[PDB]
Formats: C-alpha cells, structure tokens, sequence
C-alpha cells in the first residue's frame, strides 16, 4: 500500500 | 484569505491526471511539496505530497455532519488544513512546502 498516508502526528 | 473559504482553486486538483502528479512530484528531489485532488467521488478527497523522493497522498474522509481528515474533524476543507498547516499531519510532514525545490532559500 503505497502513494498515500493518514496525517496523523505521531506514530502509531 | 478571501480565496479558500468554501470555494477554493489553487492546490486542490480535480480535471488534470492524478496520478500524473506522482510522476510531477518525483522530479522534485530534497523534499517536495503538499497539494490535493478528488477521488473517484464526491464524498471523499486526497492529498498528494511528498519529500525526498517517494511520492505518496493521502485520503481525507467526510461525513453527513463534519469532515474527518485524521485525529481532528473539520468540515472546512480549508480550515482543514488551516490549522494542521502549522501543525504535523503525518509524522513528520507539516504541509510547510507549499512549492517545488527551485527557489525557497
């Protein structure tokens, strides 16, 4: 799964 | 400002290839920059963006009441990103490379 991401700060 | 408020047209895509924008952003080296565009549906958008070299958007999601764009609702697609403008969207990209590596020093 590539070519996108979720914006989250933080990971996890 | 004025431009952005409900109507917008500047950084969302929504008429020219999409995903031609992967290939637009690859030539770009040392970061890369954050944009949008519509999905395969008008309940439902994304945001192509990148660093270094490895191009990936993103799927921003809405509801019948308020937008979702992650871990904070907000109808407004602009001030969607008003606020997580200054703020992380992801764990690291900021949205603060409104342009391609060409002249921002």
């Amino acid at each position: 799964d590539n070519d996108y991401i979720i914006p989250l700060p933080d990971p996890k | 400002g004025s431009p952005g408020i409900h109507e917008s047209k500047e950084w969302y895509h929504a008429s020219l290839t999409r995903a031609q924008a992967e290939h637009m952003l690859m030539r770009v080296p040392r970061d890369g920059a954050f944009l949008v565009r519509k999905r395969n549906e008008p309940n439902s958008y994304a945001i192509s963006f990148r660093a270094e070299g490895k191009i990936k958007h993103c799927r921003v999601q809405q509801e019948g009441q308020t937008v979702m764009l992650g871990n904070s609702e907000f109808d407004s697609l602009v001030d969607l990103i008003s606020y997580y403008e200054k703020h992380p969207l992801y764990r690291k990209m900021k949205l603060r490379y409104p342009i391609n590596e060409e002249n921002s020093s």
